């Protein structure tokens, strides 16, 4: 997997 | 209770990840958060969410507090795994014991968050980045707490819990002895967007010079650019199943290397038994390294819970910068 914002 | 430090204890999950919870609405209404340094807004699943994954969900009920302060505007959070829909609202947000007028987001459509989201424990996101990192320029929450005077520094803190061992804290307005040991050391952001700083990356003979370096709470594993990342599993005995971002080795590996971050100011090293995650069911004395491929536009790591796990970290919004202390074995 969980790789959190662009 | 601690003068002007706050104290959301956190549990783990799956021991992987861990999750926090906060409150919106002068109702309280509670709701499980992963606390994602890695973010700049606050969601939370509507009663008005109509999608599948809310089922197991926590659900925000305006009509039912006294504070909600509607807008309607129509919103969608990116995340690199994922995607949230809804709108933005503004109510009372509850962190510890201190809260605050907060704009956040109702999300009521959660497709694009799918398989994550149902098979995760968590209500919603609570972003702890820079202001340049959100979606509809929102002021961070520990920002605001400290511009409304309500606590002393602008700066949060993590102790990541260990599943049967201790529980961990996010503690708010100021740094606490009681969770690190040794000295602790500054690193200066090299923008205020995500807790990005700069060090040298270096496992075996692999090194990345001033690499991007993201300390993401809100991160399972350890990002590593694909070049560097293939070039990692050279002379190691590690399996990469074929189109699967899963390598398998054996614990033991005596050919694992420690991972090595340093500036002019600290060396940071995380050894295998920090980014390895046991597999036994899969089959005996295995693992799996927890660390994956991901390009961002500048060569980039994204240090996750792995990191933080070993490293107790303090994130300083007045100073912009990031400190990085051993964690307590225990509390």
């Amino acid at each position: 997997x969980v790789v959190x914002a662009x | 209770l601690g003068s002007s430090n706050d104290n959301i204890e956190l549990v783990d999950f799956q021991n992987i990840m861990f999750y926090g919870d906060a409150e919106v609405g002068d109702n309280q209404q509670p709701f499980t958060f992963i606390l994602d340094t890695g973010s700049a807004n606050l969601w939370v699943p509507s009663v008005k969410c109509t999608t599948a994954g809310c089922l197991t969900k926590h659900l925000y009920d305006s009509s039912k507090s006294r504070t909600y302060e509607k807008d309607g505007t129509k919103v969608e959070m990116n995340y690199v795994s994922g995607t949230v829909s809804g709108f933005f609202s503004k109510d009372l947000v509850t962190v510890g014991n201190l809260s605050l007028p907060y704009k956040f987001i109702e999300v009521i459509d959660t497709n694009g968050f799918e398989p994550t989201y149902t098979a995760s424990t968590f209500d919603g996101i609570l972003g702890l980045g820079w202001k340049d990192l959100s979606i509809g320029s929102v002021d961070p929450i520990v920002v605001e707490l400290k511009n409304q005077n309500k606590i002393e520094n602008a700066l949060f803190t993590f102790y990541l819990p260990v599943h049967d061992k201790h529980t961990g804290f996010l503690t708010i307005g100021g740094i606490e002895e009681r969770f690190y040991e040794g000295p602790l050391t500054y690193e200066k952001l090299n923008h205020d967007l995500y807790w990005q700083i700069t060090l040298d990356a270096h496992v075996g003979n692999i090194s990345l010079e001033k690499a991007n370096c993201i300390v993401d709470s809100g991160t399972s594993a350890i990002t590593v650019p694909t070049d560097f990342l293939n070039k990692m599993l050279q002379n190691l005995d590690v399996i990469k199943v074929p189109f699967l971002p899963f390598y398998v080795t054996l614990c033991n590996n005596s050919k694992l290397p420690t991972f090595e971050f340093t500036s002019e100011n600290g060396k940071y090293t995380l050894e295998p038994e920090y980014y390895l995650q046991h597999i036994e069911d899969v089959g005996p004395g295995l693992c799996m390294l927890n660390i994956i491929g991901l390009d961002f536009p500048v060569p980039t790591f994204i240090l996750g819970d792995p990191f933080m796990r070993k490293y107790f970290t303090v994130f300083d919004y007045d100073n912009h910068s990031v400190g990085i202390a051993l964690a307590k074995k225990n509390l």
